[PDB]
């Protein structure tokens, strides 16, 4: 989901 | 620069576009709805063509007549409607299963469409009147599917994704059968054609690519490829220099530039995954004069790349083209009707022949087994699981529930007489041979055996042979617990002179037969892997084949017994005199079950006293050895004194049990159900009373979950005048007991509640209910 | 997803 | 509290 | 396009054997090194379940559920002979050679058989067991059937020392001497020993790990073997001079580190520069002015310090910063911010002059590469699923790859651009000017691949520091810049 | 001695001792003598035999009363 590593 | 009379050159020099108006509309099949897209002018307008859709697969169009074709892939059905929602009718009502892809032939005005289960090829008429199976030598899974009916060319292609995939082009009457395409596909996946400049637009789901191509295989180019846009397309149709396409994987509907794969963007977002789209738009079909117009072609008339006449006459599935090469006969020559779960099939008694196309496949069948046939009318019967009898013509027609068997259990084994017009089957879950009448236009069934105690009743009957002429029922049956022995019995048709033929060895006992002609019957027997023969004086028995693992169905026709085993996966025909020749007609067949051979049999070779003696009985006819005929009552009423008419059964006793309340005769020669069963939905019963007078029989159900399954009922013994008596004020245990006062009109119960208890009464049809007693 | 539309 | 099916 | 899926190894004869039942059934023969790959057998086979060998007589045996067929070939190839087949054979699944006897099982049948090996044989099977539910295969296990002795195996290398091969040791039909195999790294001159690839090669993060790939798409070599690391391993970056990896590790929610590891022969534990930062989402080296730049996101700066950690100075404050890329020899450094409103901007190294190269149609533009071999500024937006290319004015904007996926590592070298997918889970490539050659370097990797960068054997642009020169007359610290050294101070306080 | 209906054989185990040792006697071979479906066992210790009672299977094994030397 989220742009995170 | 020029292009076809349906576009114009614009100031470029180089672009076409179509003539003008008509507003090119794109439809796409999501699983409940069919979405068309109205592009008006450069934007886009989603609306629903039809409200009642429970799964459709292929989408085509009609130019001439302006209807949208579909199969919905959960009913089996191939639909049409106009352009604007109204006249919504089916087209093929039965013999789909899995049908992948359509396309409209609009010249020629046939309708040709793929099958993934069936593994052929299929051409129609628009109205779906004639129906043969054209191609089905080298398919295996047939999608994509095109055609080109423009005089000259005359074409179709389709593209099959089998253990060597390939894309395939043949005449439009499947004779020039030819490869094109068999070098760099995987999964193809969706044709389309580009009319103006003979190119067929093909994708792949594996490799991921869309690719144009001409229809010699020759100039292959790729549009979109090495391009993650692509995850799983699926259906493809192009209109003024772009594709549109469905992908499944991330479900929704693309267009991109036809050329070079450029200017890619989304149509639209689907919830469910999109299969099937076309563009409708007389730009889509040309015109182009019909070489068919003027042929006297019977059935089918086909199109062809033949230069001559660019047509041929074909002929449905069951016909024989004649030597005048335009007229078609019956094929009155017999056939093989393999049962399978989930469909029944009809394969030629030539082990040569691999077609399976002799009969219109009867597909969406539950738990199929038997199977039985009417040659008069074409009518074919089978069982379905909720207790009723289907029936459909071999062409497909007809397809229609035609009575209900049994509100007590499924029905397992089937068999028509055919001189008097009834059919005879099992219900192992209620354990009796009953009857029912094929003749009139009101149905009658009764039961004819009961398990009683004795060895002589019915245990748990498999299968069932008829014998109309000599008037002998034979069934096989693994017997009971404590009482009938596993065997192979006898009875006269009406039921009376019950026997036992044959008892031994048999543990795994399936399906009987009859030769009629030698008067032997044949079963086979599990447990020991063997088919085995026995006069039926019950006298002479012998094994006839060895080694089998789970045959299922056999059958004797002529000289040859066919049997099917489900363990082997095989059709095999053998002598019926020994095995000797042993033939396989089918192999690597899954789900095999019951045969029988669909032939002709009139009621002229063979007579008894029911086809001599019309309207002798008021309701059912039986007959029985010596060419005698015993009048018979549907369940419920019992035979008058004068031996021929109908009357309710005055004297018999109730019986109740939680499923149901059921009626025995007091006479335990009568093994006939005395009065219609009580049972279905909702039933759940402690106790029932009677009302002998006004012929009424009360009875209280129980739930300790569900409410206003909570009450007492009536109903008359013929099933008629249902009706709630008590149904406000239960207590939290149901009535737990029922007595009625036939003098009075008194209505006696007992209300269980969790710590008291009420003892009631209630006039009948009267709204005077009092409580007499209440104890802790 | 695979390929089989059922 | 009491039979059923 | 092909799947083997039953394999079988020949240590006499040295080969390989496999069936494939997917499109194109076939049964395929190669070296040990999958090398020499050849068919025996693609006409007249579906579905080829098992397949099994008999050393003494050098036939290939298989079994058809789709065609009840149970058939024998030689390895050098000819004509397929058929042992058995007909209804009476449903499912064959596996199958075994035993001195002259075949043993196979039967899914359908729920019974093992025993047969006579030689075709045209009429005796009925014999069974061995019955009512067995969901058979699969059968295997010999015997001396006879595996023999050890160098004359049994046509004196096969390898029996003793391993053949003297470091890692694998794979014979070749007709050869004397093996041809040694490498799991990681390159065969050096004395064909049995291995080491580093001494090469260029793509480098990229997963969970708790440093892992290595070659250009070369056909090359499934590992050029080092993986480095093991604590926490999860965010971004990296190669230094030539000292042959190190610098790379970011994520610990906790917020305690980011920052290590290297040297790629020399003794491969010793990451040395920690730094403990308890934030979160960091990218690393660059200056390799003029030999100091390390990277992003904190957690704490929104982007700041320097020295190969040996020791000075340490803000760069910019930057709402959400992920990748930072630096040209000294031109004293510019740009760097990715996908905040409120996501744009690349530049500085010089100093961080003064600060300017936004693309500010529009960006949402999530993770990864950064600078090409020096063609002046290009290349970007991937993981939100608009595009790879874009522009002039370091950022004047001629194109995209490159349309639909990217979920972009994160982004770098350039040779004439293709490689990229790490957070979505698919794999490494693509493609043509650096047009996106035309796009195939998939990884399979789908286990976890996510979570930074990239390469590693390069030969120095890149060696203009002259003007920073070491009395410090570039600088207090403390200074970086190259457009016209002169530029000072910075450190954070400790106010300056 | 106990029958394993699940796996079709007939299967000893040792009582003496520390160690329990455990043996399949008579398993299902394709012959009628073998083990279809064992439901019932009783040993006659003297005279060294074991009785079991088998409902057979769809195949050679009929339901049949079985004896065999408890080896
Ligand atoms: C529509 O098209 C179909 C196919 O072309 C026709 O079907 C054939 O019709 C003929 C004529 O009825 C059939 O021939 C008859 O077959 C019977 C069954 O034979 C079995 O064994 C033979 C080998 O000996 C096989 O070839 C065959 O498949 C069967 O397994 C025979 O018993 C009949 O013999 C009788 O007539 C002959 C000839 O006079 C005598 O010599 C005999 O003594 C005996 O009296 C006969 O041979 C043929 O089998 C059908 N083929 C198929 C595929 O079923 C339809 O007739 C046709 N319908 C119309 C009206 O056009
Ligand atoms: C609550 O209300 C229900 C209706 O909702 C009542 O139910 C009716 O009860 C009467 C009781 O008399 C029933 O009438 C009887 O019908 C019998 C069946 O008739 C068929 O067969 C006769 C030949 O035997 C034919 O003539 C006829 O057309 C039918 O084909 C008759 O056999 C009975 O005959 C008796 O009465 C007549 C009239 O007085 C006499 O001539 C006869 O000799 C004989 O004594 C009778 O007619 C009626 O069918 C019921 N209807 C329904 C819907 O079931 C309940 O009675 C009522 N509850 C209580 C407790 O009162
Ligand atoms: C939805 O669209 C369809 C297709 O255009 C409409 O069907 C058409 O309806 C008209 C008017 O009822 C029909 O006209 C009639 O044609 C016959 C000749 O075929 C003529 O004899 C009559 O006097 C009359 O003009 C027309 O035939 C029919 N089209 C087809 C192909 O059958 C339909 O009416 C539209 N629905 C609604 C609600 O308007
Ligand atoms: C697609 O939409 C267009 C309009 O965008 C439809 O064409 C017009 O429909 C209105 C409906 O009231 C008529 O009054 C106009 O005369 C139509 N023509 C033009 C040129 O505006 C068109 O019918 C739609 N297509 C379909 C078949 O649904
Ligand atoms: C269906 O496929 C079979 C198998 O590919 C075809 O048989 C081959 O036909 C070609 C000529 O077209 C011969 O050269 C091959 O030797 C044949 N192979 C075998 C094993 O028979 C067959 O022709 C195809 N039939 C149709 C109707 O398409
Ligand atoms: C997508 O469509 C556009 C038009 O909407 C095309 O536009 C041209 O793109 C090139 C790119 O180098 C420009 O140099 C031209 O000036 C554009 N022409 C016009 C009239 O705008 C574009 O070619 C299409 N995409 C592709 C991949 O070709
Ligand atoms: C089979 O179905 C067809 C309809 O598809 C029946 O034919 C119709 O029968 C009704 C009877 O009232 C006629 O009014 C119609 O004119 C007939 N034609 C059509 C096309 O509807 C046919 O009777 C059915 N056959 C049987 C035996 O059920
Ligand atoms: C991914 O990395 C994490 C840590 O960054 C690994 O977590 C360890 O898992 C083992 C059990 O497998 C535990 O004993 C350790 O204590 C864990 N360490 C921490 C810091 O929590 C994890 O196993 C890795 N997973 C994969 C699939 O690579
Ligand atoms: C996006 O970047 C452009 C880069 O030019 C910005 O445009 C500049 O805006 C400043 C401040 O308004 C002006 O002084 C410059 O003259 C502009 N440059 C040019 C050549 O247009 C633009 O403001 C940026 N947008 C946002 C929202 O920051
Ligand atoms: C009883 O049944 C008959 C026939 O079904 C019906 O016509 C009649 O209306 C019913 N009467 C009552 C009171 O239920
Ligand atoms: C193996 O492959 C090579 C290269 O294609 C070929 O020249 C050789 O003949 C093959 N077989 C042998 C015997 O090495
Ligand atoms: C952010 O910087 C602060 C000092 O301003 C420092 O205390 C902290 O360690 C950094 N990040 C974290 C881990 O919060
Ligand atoms: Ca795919
Ligand atoms: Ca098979
Ligand atoms: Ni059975």
């Amino acid at each position: 989901x989220x742009n995170x590593x | 620069c020029a292009c076809d009379p349906e576009y114009t050159l614009e100031s470029d020099g180089r672009t076409c576009k179509v003539t003008g108006s008509e507003n090119p509309l794109l439809v796409v099949a999501s699983r409940d709805k069919i979405i068309v897209d109205n592009i008006t002018a450069h934007t886009h307008n989603l609306y629903s063509l039809v409200q009642d859709v429970s799964f459709v697969v292929a989408l085509d169009f009609d130019s001439v007549t302006g209807r949208v074709f579909w199969s919905d892939l959960l009913q089996g059905k191939t639909w049409s409607v106009f352009q604007n929602g109204t006249d919504k009718r089916v087209v093929h009502d039965s013999g789909l299963s899995v049908t992948e892809m359509i396309a409209v032939d609009w010249i020629g005005r046939n309708l040709y469409w793929t099958d993934y289960a069936l593994e052929t090829i299929e051409v129609s008429k628009i109205d779906g009147s004639h129906r043969t199976v054209l191609i089905s030598k080298n398919v295996t899974k047939p999608r994509g599917l095109a055609l080109d009916p423009r005089m000259g060319d005359n074409v179709m292609f389709w593209s099959d994704w089998g253990h060597h995939p390939r894309i395939e082009r043949a005449s439009m009457d499947g004779t020039m059968r030819t490869v094109i395409v068999q070098e760099k596909i995987y999964w193809p996946c969706g044709l389309s054609i580009d009319y103006p400049n003979r190119l067929i637009y093909f994708m792949d789901a594996y490799l991921d690519y869309i690719e144009f191509c001409d229809y010699d295989g020759h100039n292959r180019r790729q549009v979109i490829a090495s391009d993650l846009v692509l995850h799983h397309p699926h259906a493809l149709t192009l209109f003024e220099d772009f594709v549109y396409w469905t992908d499944r994987g991330t479900r929704q509907v693309m267009q991109a530039n036809k050329w070079h794969g450029g200017n890619q963007s989304v149509v639209m977002y689907s919830v469910h995954q999109p299969l099937g789209i076309t563009a409708i738009h007389p730009s889509r079909q040309p015109p182009s004069r019909n070489p068919c117009a003027s042929a006297s072609c019977s059935h089918l008339c086909l199109l062809s790349a033949q230069a001559p006449r660019h047509y041929s006459c074909a002929c449905p599935s069951g016909w024989n083209l004649s030597d005048d090469s335009v007229n078609c006969v019956r094929g009155d020559q017999p056939f093989l009707m393999s049962v399978r779960d989930n469909i029944i099939f009809g394969i030629s008694l030539d082990p040569e022949v691999k077609s399976n196309d002799a009969m219109v496949p009867i597909s969406g069948i539950q738990h199929g087994y038997d199977v039985e046939f009417d040659d008069s009318e074409q009518f074919i019967y089978w069982v379905e699981n909720p207790g009723e009898i289907h029936r459909v013509k071999t062409d497909g027609s007809n397809r229609t529930v035609f009575a209900p068997l049994s509100l007590l259990g499924s029905s397992l084994g089937l068999a028509l007489d055919w001189v008097s017009r009834n059919i005879y089957y099992t219900t192992p879950a209620s354990r009796s041979i009953e009857v029912l009448t094929l003749k009139g236009d009101t149905r009658y069934g009764k039961t004819l055996i009961a398990n009683d105690g004795t060895p002589l009743g019915v245990g748990f009957p498999v299968g069932i042979a008829v014998d109309p002429a000599r008037g002998k029922l034979y069934w096989s049956d693994h017997g009971t617990d404590s009482g009938v022995p596993a065997k192979i019995a006898s009875a006269n048709m009406d039921g009376t002179s019950l026997k036992i033929l044959f008892t031994g060895n048999l543990q795994h006992l399936e399906v009987v037969t009859l030769d009629i002609q030698e008067q032997k019957l044949y079963w086979a027997v599990t447990s020991r892997g063997v088919i085995e023969r026995g006069n039926v004086d019950g006298t002479e028995r012998m094994i006839l084949v060895h080694h089998l693992a789970h045959p299922w169905g056999l059958v004797v026709y002529g000289s040859f017994l066919y049997y099917s085993d489900e363990q082997y996966e095989v059709i095999e025909r053998v002598d019926k005199s020994s095995g000797n020749n042993k033939v396989v007609l089918r192999d690597n067949v899954p789900y095999l079950r019951g045969l029988r051979v669909y032939h002709r049999r009139n009621a002229a070779d063979s007579s008894n006293g029911c086809s001599n003696n019309p309207n002798a009985c008021q309701q059912i006819c039986l007959p029985v050895p010596g060419g005698m005929f015993s009048c018979a009552c549907a369940s419920g009423f019992k035979l008058s004194p004068d031996g021929r008419s109908c009357s309710p059964y005055n004297s018999f006793m109730v019986v109740s049990m939680l499923p149901a309340v059921r009626g025995f005769s007091l006479e335990l020669s009568d093994h006939s159900e005395a009065m219609v069963p009580v049972a279905g939905q909702g039933r759940n019963v402690l106790h029932a009373d009677v009302d002998v007078a006004n012929g009424f029989i009360y009875w209280c159900d129980f739930s300790s979950s569900v409410r206003s399954s909570n009450g007492i009922r009536r109903i008359k013994p013929d099933g008629s005048n249902f009706t709630n008596v008590v149904t406000y004020g239960i207590g939290a245990n149901g009535i737990r007991g029922v007595a009625l006062d036939w003098a009075a009109g008194n209505l006696y119960f007992t209300n269980a509640f969790v710590y008291e208890t009420l003892i009631e009464v209630l006039r009948i049809n009267t709204t005077y209910r009092r409580v007499l007693l209440k104890v802790s | 997803x695979x390929l089989x539309x059922x | 509290x009491e039979e059923x099916x | 396009v092909d799947m083997p899926r039953h394999i079988i190894v020949d240590p006499k004869h040295r080969y390989l054997f496999w069936a494939d039942y997917g499109q194109k059934p076939k049964i395929e023969r190669s070296f040990l090194d999958c090398t020499n790959r050849t068919v025996l057998v693609s006409e007249g086979i579906v579905t080829p379940r098992g397949l099994a060998m008999d050393h003494d007589t050098g036939y290939i045996y298989w079994v058809d559920d789709s065609l009840d067929l149970i058939a024998r070939i030689h390895l050098d190839g000819g004509e397929s002979q058929v042992v058995r087949y007909g209804s009476r054979y449903p499912t064959p699944y596996g199958i075994t050679v035993f001195g002259e006897s075949i043993i196979w099982v039967d899914r359908n049948l729920k019974k093992v058989f025993q047969a006579s090996k030689q075709p045209g044989n009429t005796d009925p099977p014999v069974v061995i067991r019955d009512k067995i539910n969901l058979l699969r295969d059968v295997t010999i296990f015997d001396e006879h059937a595996q023999p050890l002795s160098p004359a049994e195996l046509n004196n096969n290398p390898c029996l003793q020392s391993n053949g003297g091969c470091s890692h694998f040791c794979f014979a070749l039909p007709e050869l004397p001497t093996p041809r040694c195999g490498c799991a990681f790294g390159t065969l050096g001159n004395d064909g049995k020993s291995c080491a580093t690839s001494q090469e260029d090669f793509l480098i990229y993060s997963l969970n708790n790990s440093l892992r290595s790939l070659h250009f070369d798409p056909r090359d499934h070599s590992l050029p080092f073997q993986v480095i093991s690391v604590a926490g999860t391993a965010i971004a990296l970056d190669y230094d030539r001079r000292n042959n190190r990896i610098f790379f970011t590790q994520k610990l906790n929610s917020l305690r980011g580190q920052i290590s290297y590891v040297s790629l020399y022969s003794g491969s010793s534990s990451p040395t920690v520069l730094l403990s308890n930062i934030g979160v960091t989402d990218g690393i660059a080296f200056d390799w003029i002015n030999r100091r390390i730049y990277y992003s904190d996101f957690s704490n929104q700066t982007i700041n320097s310090m020295a190969e040996d950690g020791s000075n340490r100075a803000v760069i910019a404050r930057v709402s959400k910063p992920r990748a930072i890329v630096l040209d000294p020899c031109r004293g510019y450094m740009y760097w990715t911010d996908w905040g409120t409103n996501a744009k690349i901007e530049r500085a010089t190294l100093g961080g003064n002059f600060r300017v936004p190269i693309v500010n529009t149609s960006l949402v999530w533009p993770n990864g950064l590469a600078l090409d020096l071999e063609t002046d290009l500024l290349y970007w991937a937006d993981a939100s608009l699923q595009k790879i874009e290319r522009s002039t370091l004015t950022g004047t001629n904007r194109e995209v490159v790859v349309s639909t990217a996926f979920h972009s994160f590592g982004l770098t350039v070298y040779g004439q293709y651009i490689y990229w790490t997918d957070l979505y698919t889970r794999k490494i693509y490539r493609a043509n650096k000017y047009d996106g035309s050659d796009l195939v998939a370097m990884t399979t789908r990797l286990p976890t996510q691949p979570s930074g990239i960068s390469t590693v390069v054997k030969t120095q890149r642009q060696q203009c002259s520091n003007p920073c070491d020169q009395f410090n570039g007359g600088c207090s403390h610290i200074c970086a190259p810049g457009p016209n002169g050294a530029e000072c910075q101070c450190p954070h400790e306080g106010n300056w």
